[PDB]
């Protein structure tokens, strides 16, 4: 009954909250390794709630 | 206890979500149980 753009918006909200949990606290810029810490933990919190 | 209490109640309303923790007194466990019963009743009336 609903187009895939609705679920795409649901995932977009997951990205907005995921980057928001990283923006609400100070950490360090990380594009050096493969797996992060606060990003993976924030994603586990988004998928947890 | 208020900052963690409101987050615990918010966790009980929206179906568990996060277990956070739980104290030791039995009265708090009974009140948490009643709040969970009213929470799932409010969820059933909300979905219905």
């Amino acid at each position: 009954p609903f187009q895939s753009t609705l679920w795409l918006l649901v995932g977009l909200s997951v990205h907005v909250v995921a980057v928001m949990l990283y923006l609400l606290d100070r950490f360090s810029p990380f594009g050096r390794f493969e797996d992060a810490l606060t990003l993976s933990s924030a994603m586990w919190f988004s998928w947890r709630v | 206890t208020i900052g963690k209490a409101i987050w615990l109640l918010w966790g009980l309303v929206f179906n568990n979500s996060l277990p956070v923790q739980n104290p030791k007194g039995t009265t708090s466990k009974i009140m948490v149980s009643v709040w969970a019963f009213f929470a799932v009743i409010f969820l059933a009336s909300y979905t219905a």
